[PDB]
This record gives structure tokens, C-alpha cells and sequence, in this order.
């Protein structure tokens, strides 16, 4: 009986076979990294080395841990996930709280480091392969495969789900209130609590996992404030809805109304009762743009009344846990970027904005791998379940900058888009 | 000749179970022919006699091709190897020399008699059972049984190189001077040493190898300084490409055609202005392998530059790890782009071209970001780092497009080269409508069966028209009348229309497209002082499309 454990028998859906997911090329830097970060895990014996008759392969990076000293191995699980986890989200599932987005605060920690004391079932192992890279293909690629719950692959957390409760329990107890949600490599703890106490509250947490076996690094800083901002606090009783604005204008004219007529004109299947008739009847006319020009009958009485219909929101517009969430986002220009969150068109589950800064310091695929990851946790923490998001990107630029300023333990799923038409201007 | 290297076990796929063919006809002067191997086969214990029980066979052939002074065994593991698992694949790709370092000496090792000297995985062994027919009197014929890696076997190449890099491993670090690189049958070994002392490096490897079994040759048929690696021209402080042969024909075809491209691409990688945009066009005929192509003006002109380059031998230097890496890019017209990477502004490390072959409409800013990126991949599998950039475009350009742009770019670090041509903004449409300009409402339908449409515009002022064409599509008429409007329009207009399809088109302001209608518009739209465009839906919007479709 190894100290920790004894394998928990894994099994991937029948007609599934292992991964073989090529692997990106890397710089010298990174490669170095891995190569360090592999020859320790390799001397913990958390991971081995493997043969030629391990044909199984999955993809790895190094990130920055938390903008640290040092790097970090980020393992993307995401094929043999879709064959594992999908049926350990079954033989295994861990049940997703509806209340925590209600909390006033829900703190983000990193528990990935408690897997690494329970050993992988000796079969499985051989899927959980990954290659370091070499420069050149001057060298064969080095081959380690797993021998614990790896970070990253959506069974461990399932697997390990069993021992958190244990541990956390006895905290679950004094503190019936808190909610605690699971997921993956991330514990997220929520609560009502004024922050001061909140924070407390956490740190008494992480000193009750500490002082029992796991280790949470989330100590971000000390006394010393190099106005460097505290852990993950985000606060889920302000997501609400997004603003869909039209202009009260001082002055309208052609041009004007002529826009305004459109945005209007497609929400149309948004909020399938908004007339624009009354409107569109002004601009039957062939008349200059620049120039001015007022109201028809219902004008007025049609442009307070769809501002209506358009500050109340839709139907039909449930959640459909056995469907897939889909995150669009669209440039805004000088730092803003919005996005929809839908299961099916039009229907939008939520929606939001994303804004950085200016210029000198953020570059657009920054902004773009941070809204991802904002959205990504808005997801986990409202649904407990990470969306795949149609990016407004060239394919290949983010396929080589993504990991340079990704933070997420996790990755989500992606495919690009060269065409967001008139959606822009609407939202 | 074998080793006592660990076995990498094997295993047959998952339900499946060793092939059970067979093949019996006997020719006396072969029979013998592998069983005189045989006997020195079994005798080098590569080899085994097995005792009828369980086997499973294998086809056995015997072989003479020319220049033979030896026969040769060859057996057919087809119908094994579709049953065995699958395994680590190597040698998907080839180093490229622009990335390799300059090493004074060098030895290439012939490792072939290679995995030969492997061992099988002891149990996968009765597997590889085939049988040489003996006696035609249908007797127990003389059946044995592999104890190393079979010669056509699936698992061999894997667990080859396998065994083999463990091997070097050792060497590879009390030698870190002495760098290896294996590709199949073969094992380069390049230094710094002078070529004496190399020659004793090499002895040592040759030593170690042979103490793990496997044996290497000491002379054979090959070359010297030049090497030619996998059509590399490979010399100790420069590299190029093998000479290249571009031929000259009366009928030319598809297969043809293609093997021509192809051999130019391949040149690119050193000789600094190959171009290919035409050429390849000739190809749209994605079919015939056979068909005869008439090789158009615009291909020969092309291929014709292209002989006078090649017409002219240029090599390349090596990766200096010390020094900075650069890439230039320079636009050529046709939507090609070229481009050099290097550390020293006289002779290259590797060049290279970017053609846009996605579609139809596209922007010289944009290409020159498409081309970066696609040298920063290039870059990053070659040197692992990513080149500081010299670019023909100023920031007050590339910055204000991707301010502009719909989509995130990110180029890395660039500094401006002025020279010829230059990446620049050829017009921007307005923002806001134009106070006092002429509102032209264009607009025009089309026949989609008759393929009959019109194109006109109704102005403020009341100044009208419509063209006929013929031969034509809603998008065709949609542009024309776009066309049109620009046209009869003063340097100045605001323009309005009810495809977001024409809108769009104009929008991301495609320096070119060799749709001669969107350049038409295009060069007016260059011409005019200020230009306004402005999309309103189209079967419920104005109203003046009717007044102009119920003519048409
Ligand atoms: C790619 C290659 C080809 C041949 C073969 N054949 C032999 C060897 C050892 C090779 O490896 C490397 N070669 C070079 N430079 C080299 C330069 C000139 C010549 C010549 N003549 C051969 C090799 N540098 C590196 C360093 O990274 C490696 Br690795
Ligand atoms: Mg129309």
C-alpha cells in the first residue's frame, strides 16, 4: 500500500483510443524550463521515463506561475480529457453549486499540488504521456509519462474528490455558509462576509488544508505593498447585464437615424417584437446625410418603446446543461472588447465587457488571453463549466503568443473567426 | 552483431492474434540460396529453429536484383505488422541547415547492419515464426524463428533508434564536444577537432557501439567535403542546395508542371528572389495527372527569372548563437512576399517568400503581418527565438490598422527599412458623413437565372441613372453601382448602399484584388478627396431600390 493511495481503476469510453496530439515547438528558454521542471518531477518519481511502445502523446508548455521567479509546467489535457473525464464526469462527477455565483465574494485557490501524492492506476499511465521539444529537430523529443493524478487532466480532481471532502469537512462544519466548489487543479470559496473577514476566512482555510497535507502557495505577498494586487477576489452578485445603449440625442439626422434604424433593425431577432416601420418610414426618402431631421407618428412613441422591450430581456432563455456554451468576442478598440456567452443564436446566456488600459503597456493578444480567461471563470464559477470561444484572431499568431501571458491551470476550447459583421456597432 | 540491450516489450493490437500465411513453392537453387543464410543466420543467433507448436507463419522470398554476387532473404510482414500496436514515430522532420552550427571536421557512420543487432522482445518472438519450405514432399520444412528486429517489421525503426540513442547517451557526455545526429541506416558525427584526433573521437564511438553489439564499417562506396545530406549541399562554413535542374519542354503537364514548382520552392530556402505565384496558378486544373498544360505567358516569363537566378550558385552561412537574428521582408507584387533571415547584412542564413493563396480580397498591411508570423514559427522550429524585424512599413501605418482592424495582431519586435515598394495606406474611408457632399443612393439587382441586372443611383440633387449589364451577379451589380456612384460623383460623396457584402469588400480597403471591377472601384475610391459609406437594410429600408427594380 503505497503511503497515499492504491490506484482508482480508470478506463477511457469504449472505441476510445489514448491520445496523439502533436506538439507545438517551443523556444530554448522554455524548453530549458521543461526540461529542469521534468528532471525534478523525474526524481520525485511524480513522472517517468518512457519507450518507443508508448505511442500516446499529449501536448506541454511553460508558463509563468504567477508573473513568479520561476516557470511552470502547464500540461494541455484537453484530448485525453474529451476521452476520460467525459465519462468521469459521469462515474465521477463532481455536483456544481448554483448558489456560490449568488456570494459576495468568491476567492480562487490553487490546490493542484494535493495529486501528486496519489498514484495514477498502473494502466492508465501510458496515456498521460507528453514529449519535451528540441530546437531544430536536431534531437529525438524526451518522453515522460505520468504516475500520479496529473494537474490538468480532468480526473484527478474526480479521483481526489473523494480525500477534499474528508479534508475540508471539518471547515464545512464551522463554516455551514461557505460554499465550496471544486474544480480541476482550483478550489473557489465563497462568502458573504464583509472582505476583511472574508480574506481571514480564507487564510484560516488555507491554514486548515496546510496544516493537513496540501499546500496552497496563494500568498501572493507580505506587509510590503508594491501595489501589487491580493488573490483572485471576484464578486458575483454584481454580474449582471451589459448595456445595449442607444443615444438620446440632442439632434438627429439622416445618418443618425439611419444607423439607429439598423442596430434596431437585427435586434429584431434578438427580441423578435421591436418595430422600426415608424422610423424606416423617415428614410424612405432620399435626402442628403448630413442634414437634420425629426419625428414621424410613433416615432417617438416607438423609440422609448423598443428602448423597452430592449431593457427587459428575452425568453427562452434557460440553461441547457446537456448543451455546450459558447463564449464570442468581438475588438472594441483602445482596450475594450465584449462578449456573448450562448448555447444557441441570439439566445445569450450573459454578457459582458472586457477593458485593460492604455497603450504603452498592452499589446491586443494580451487583452484577448485575459478576457479569455475572465470569461472562462465567470463560466466555471456561474455554470461549473468552461465555454469554447469562437476568437476574433489569425489562427496561427495565437497558436504562437496564447501561452506568453496565460495564467489559467486549465485551458478551454478554442476555433477562430474572420468575420464579426455588424455586431460591433450593436453591442 | 547483438546486443544485450534491454528488449522494448512488444504487444500484437488489442483482440488480434499472429498471422497465419503461408507460401510453398520450391525452387531448388533458392531453397537453398535461404538456407545458406539461414545457416549463417541462426549460426550469428539472429535466428532460431522452432519446434512445430503455436507458430504462426510468414511469406519467405529470395532475392537477386543486379550487380549480384549474393542472394538476399526477404520475408513479407505485411499481415504482422497490420496486427501489432502502434509505436513512438520519429523523423518527422529533418533538421534545417540555416539552424546548424558551424563544426569544423565530420564522419558520417553507416549504421545499417543496424537492427540486426537488436533483440526482440523475447515473447514477441513467436510471432515473426515464418518457414522455409524444405522437401516439396510436403515435409515439416525447416522452420525458424526471429531473435532481433526483422528488416521490414513495424516496430523496427521505433525501437531501433531507440536502443540507439540510449546507446550515444554515455558517449554523447563524456564527449560533449563530439555531437551526434542519427537519421535510419545512418550516423553523422561533426567536431572541432583537427582531422586527426577527430578520427580517433570516431574510433572510440566505433569502439563503444560495437561493445554493445552493434558492428560499423570501416570503408564503402561515398564522399567527402561537400556532403550531401537529404538534398543539402553540406560544406563546413556554408550550406546550399544540391545544383537543381529545371527543364526545358515542347508539352508540358500537370505532373510535370507540379515536379517544376515543387523543384523551385525547394530552391527558395537560399536563392533570394525566386518567385512562383504563376507557375502555380497553371494548376487550378486539381485533377489530371496527365493533362497536357499550356504554359500561358505569364508562367514562362516567371520560370525564365527564375533560371537566371538559379543561373548563378549562392550558398548560406550558419547559426552563430552569440550574434542577433534578423528577418527582412520585402513585397515583390502578385501578393508575394520575400524575405532573408540573418545575423550579417551580406550573406544569408535562410531566406524565404509568403504568397497569399487565400482566396480573393486581401491588404498589403495584412500580408506583410501574415508573412512575420509565418517566419516566427519558422523561426522559433529553427532557432528557438524570434528574429528582430526590418520592415518596409512606418508605425504611423501599422500601428493605425491594427487600431483600425476587426481581428488582434501582435507583431514582436520590428525596426522600419525604407525601401521600395512600402507598405502603406492607399485611402480611408470617413468616419462621419460629409457636410455638403452629394448622397448618392446606389443600389442594382440582378436576374439570377437570366443573368440580366442593372446598376444605378438615385441622388439628393435628383440626379439618377442606371447601366445595363449582362452576364452578371447581385454582388457584380452591387460593386458596379458602387462603381458607378464613385464614378459620376465630385471629389467628394457619400455613398450608400444595401450589401453588407460590397460594404465589407471596401471597409478593410484592399490595396488590390485582381478583380479588375473591385480595382476599378478601388482606384476611384483613391482618387476621390473624401468617400463616405453607409449600409441600410435592404428589403425594408429607404426607398429606392423599387423605383429603380420595378424598371429594371
Ligand atoms: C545536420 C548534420 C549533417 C551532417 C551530415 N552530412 C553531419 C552532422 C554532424 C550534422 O549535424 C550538425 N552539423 C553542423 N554543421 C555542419 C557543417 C558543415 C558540414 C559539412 N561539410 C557538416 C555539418 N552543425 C551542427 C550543430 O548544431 C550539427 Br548537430
Ligand atoms: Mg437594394
Amino acid at each position: 500500500p503505497i503511503s497515499p493511495i492504491e490506484t482508482v481503476p480508470v478506463k477511457l469510453k469504449p472505441g476510445m483510443d489514448g491520445p496523439k496530439v502533436k506538439q507545438w515547438p517551443l523556444t530554448e528558454e522554455k524548453i530549458k524550463a521543461l526540461v529542469e521542471i521534468c528532471t525534478e518531477m523525474e526524481k520525485e518519481g511524480k513522472i517517468s521515463k518512457i519507450g518507443p511502445e508508448n505511442p500516446y502523446n499529449t501536448p506541454v508548455f511553460a508558463i509563468k506561475k504567477k508573473d513568479s521567479t520561476k516557470w511552470r509546467k502547464l500540461v494541455d489535457f484537453r484530448e485525453l480529457n474529451k476521452r476520460t473525464q467525459d465519462f468521469w464526469e459521469v462515474q465521477l462527477g463532481i455536483p456544481h453549486p448554483a448558489g456560490l455565483k449568488k456570494k459576495k465574494s468568491v476567492t480562487v485557490l490553487d490546490v493542484g499540488d494535493a495529486y501528486f501524492s496519489v498514484p495514477l492506476d498502473e494502466d492508465f499511465r501510458k496515456y498521460t504521456a507528453f514529449t519535451i521539444p528540441s530546437i531544430n529537430n536536431e534531437t529525438p523529443g524526451i518522453r515522460y509519462q505520468y504516475n500520479v493524478l496529473p494537474q490538468g487532466w480532468k480526473g484527478s480532481p474526480a479521483i481526489f474528490q473523494s480525500s477534499m471532502t474528508k479534508i475540508l469537512e471539518p471547515f464545512k462544519k464551522q463554516n455551514p455558509d461557505i460554499v465550496i466548489y471544486q474544480y480541476m487543479d482550483d478550489l473557489y470559496v465563497g462568502s458573504d462576509l464583509e472582505i476583511g473577514q472574508h480574506r481571514t476566512k480564507i487564510e484560516e482555510l488555507r491554514q486548515h488544508l496546510l496544516r493537513w497535507g496540501l499546500t496552497t502557495p496563494d500568498k501572493k505577498h507580505q506587509k510590503e505593498p508594491p501595489f501589487l494586487w491580493m488573490g483572485y477576489e471576484l464578486h458575483p452578485d454584481k454580474w449582471t447585464v451589459q448595456p445595449i445603449v442607444l443615444p438620446e440625442k440632442d439632434s438627429w439626422t439622416v445618418n443618425d437615424i439611419q444607423k439607429l434604424v439598423g442596430k434596431l433593425n437585427w435586434a429584431s431577432q434578438i427580441y423578435p417584437g421591436i418595430k422600426v416601420r415608424q422610423l424606416s418610414k423617415l428614410l424612405r426618402g432620399t435626402k442628403a446625410l448630413t442634414e437634420v431631421i425629426p419625428l414621424t407618428e410613433e416615432a417617438e412613441l416607438e423609440l422609448a418603446e423598443n428602448r423597452e422591450i430592449l431593457k427587459e430581456p428575452v425568453h427562452g432563455v434557460y440553461y441547457d446543461p446537456s448543451k455546450d456554451l459558447i463564449a464570442e468576442i468581438q475588438k472594441q478598440g483602445q482596450g475594450q472588447w465584449t462578449y456573448q456567452i450562448y448555447q444557441e443564436p441570439f439566445k445569450n446566456l450573459k454578457t459582458g465587457k472586457y477593458a485593460r488600459m492604455r497603450g504603452a503597456h498592452t499589446n491586443d493578444v494580451k487583452q484577448l488571453t485575459e478576457a479569455v480567461q475572465k470569461i472562462t471563470t465567470e463560466s466555471i464559477v456561474i455554470w461549473g463549466k468552461t465555454p469554447k470561444f469562437k476568437l476574433p484572431i489569425q489562427k496561427e499568431t495565437w497558436e504562437t503568443w496564447w501561452t506568453e501571458y496565460w495564467q489559467a491551470t486549465w485551458i478551454p476550447e478554442w476555433e477562430f473567426v474572420n468575420t464579426p459583421p455588424l455586431v460591433k456597432l450593436w453591442y | 552483431p547483438i546486443s544485450p540491450i534491454e528488449t522494448v516489450p512488444v504487444k500484437l493490437k488489442p483482440g488480434m492474434d499472429g498471422p497465419k500465411v503461408k507460401q510453398w513453392p520450391l525452387t531448388e537453387e533458392k531453397i537453398k540460396a535461404l538456407v545458406e543464410i539461414c545457416t549463417e543466420m541462426e549460426k550469428e543467433g539472429k535466428i532460431s529453429k522452432i519446434g512445430p507448436e503455436n507458430p504462426y507463419n510468414t511469406p519467405v522470398f529470395a532475392i537477386k536484383k543486379k550487380d549480384s554476387t549474393k542472394w538476399r532473404k526477404l520475408v513479407d510482414f505485411r499481415e504482422l505488422n497490420k496486427r501489432t500496436q502502434d509505436f513512438w514515430e520519429v523523423q518527422l522532420g529533418i533538421p534545417h541547415p540555416a539552424g546548424l552550427k558551424k563544426k569544423k571536421s565530420v564522419t558520417v557512420l553507416d549504421v545499417g547492419d543496424a537492427y540486426f543487432s537488436v533483440p526482440l522482445d523475447e515473447d514477441f518472438r513467436k510471432y515473426t515464426a515464418f518457414t522455409i519450405p524444405s522437401i516439396n514432399n510436403e515435409t515439416p520444412g525447416i522452420r525458424y524463428q526471429y531473435n532481433v528486429l526483422p528488416q521490414g517489421w513495424k516496430g523496427s525503426p521505433a525501437i531501433f533508434q531507440s536502443s540507439m540513442t540510449k546507446i550515444l547517451e554515455p558517449f554523447k557526455k563524456q564527449n560533449p564536444d563530439i555531437v551526434i545526429y542519427q537519421y535510419m541506416d545512418d550516423l553523422y558525427v561533426g567536431s572541432d577537432l583537427e582531422i586527426g584526433q577527430h578520427r580517433t573521437k570516431i574510433e572510440e564511438l566505433r569502439q563503444h557501439l560495437l561493445r554493445w553489439g552493434l558492428t560499423t564499417p570501416d570503408k564503402k562506396h561515398q564522399k567527402e567535403p561537400p556532403f550531401l545530406w537529404m538534398g543539402y549541399e553540406l560544406h563546413p562554413d556554408k550550406w546550399t542546395v544540391q545544383p537543381i535542374v529545371l527543364p526545358e519542354k515542347d508539352s508540358w503537364t500537370v505532373n510535370d508542371i507540379q515536379k517544376l514548382v515543387g523543384k523551385l520552392n525547394w530552391a527558395s530556402q537560399i536563392y533570394p528572389g525566386i518567385k512562383v505565384r504563376q507557375l502555380s496558378k497553371l494548376l487550378r486544373g486539381t485533377k489530371a495527372l496527365t493533362e497536357v498544360i499550356p504554359l500561358t505567358e505569364e508562367a514562362e516569363l516567371e520560370l525564365a527569372e527564375n533560371r537566371e537566378i538559379l543561373k548563378e550558385p549562392v550558398h548560406g552561412v550558419y547559426y552563430d548563437p552569440s550574434k542577433d537574428l534578423i528577418a527582412e521582408i520585402q513585397k515583390q507584387g502578385q501578393g508575394q512576399w520575400t524575405y532573408q533571415i540573418y545575423q550579417e547584412p551580406f550573406k544569408n542564413l535562410k531566406t524565404g517568400k509568403y504568397a497569399r493563396m487565400r482566396g480573393a480580397h486581401t491588404n498589403d498591411v495584412k500580408q506583410l503581418t501574415e508573412a512575420v508570423q509565418k517566419i516566427t514559427t519558422e523561426s522559433i522550429v529553427i532557432w528557438g527565438k524570434t528574429p528582430k524585424f526590418k520592415l518596409p512599413i512606418q508605425k504611423e501605418t501599422w500601428e493605425t490598422w491594427w487600431t483600425e482592424y476587426w481581428q488582434a495582431t501582435w507583431i514582436p519586435e520590428w525596426e522600419f527599412v525604407n525601401t521600395p515598394p512600402l507598405v502603406k495606406l492607399w485611402y480611408q474611408l470617413e468616419k462621419e458623413p460629409i457636410v455638403g457632399a452629394e448622397t448618392f443612393y446606389v443600389d442594382g439587382a440582378a436576374n439570377r437565372e437570366t443573368k440580366l441586372g442593372k446598376a444605378g443611383y438615385v441622388t439628393n440633387k435628383g440626379r439618377q441613372k442606371v447601366v445595363p449589364l449582362t452576364n452578371t451577379t447581385n454582388q457584380k451589380t452591387e460593386l458596379q453601382a458602387i462603381y458607378l456612384a464613385l464614378q459620376d460623383s465630385g471629389l467628394e460623396v457619400n455613398i450608400v448602399t444595401d450589401s453588407q457584402y460590397a460594404l465589407g469588400i471596401i471597409q478593410a480597403q484592399p490595396d488590390k484584388s485582381e478583380s479588375e471591377l473591385v480595382n476599378q472601384i478601388i482606384e476611384q475610391l483613391i482618387k476621390k478627396e473624401k468617400v463616405y459609406l453607409a449600409w441600410v437594410p435592404a428589403h425594408k429600408g429607404i426607398g429606392g431600390n423599387e423605383q429603380v427594380d420595378k424598371l429594371v
